[PDB]
């Protein structure tokens, strides 16, 4: 029973390691989302 | 918008997914509370003895 709490806390630590490495995946591509919306603000003003 | 919204779903099926679900806990907890009645019965048994 010391093995399967063990093993429990392993993997509850596992799937939280994952959702960190998946959560800044997604922040970098709303990053560069948000850099193509700058470029077109940026061309906007050039525009006026 | 709609890449958070994919970014959204993802996660939602991260969280379905990945083995410690809410799945696991809700048939652990079954499993446990079987157990920790059952033991209690026998515990109190024991304690009257």
């Amino acid at each position: 029973t010391q093995f399967g709490s063990t093993l429990q806390n392993i993997i509850e630590r596992q799937d939280a390691e994952a959702l960190n490495a998946l959560l800044q995946n997604q922040a970098a591509e709303l990053i560069l989302t948000n850099l193509s919306i700058q470029d077109k603000t940026i061309e906007e003003l050039d525009a006026e | 918008l709609k890449t958070q919204q994919e970014q959204t779903q993802s996660q939602l099926a991260f969280l379905q997914r990945k083995f410690s679900n809410q799945a696991l806990y809700n048939w652990l907890r079954g499993r446990l509370a079987a157990i920790y009645f059952q033991f209690y019965d026998l515990a109190v048994a024991r304690c009257l003895m």
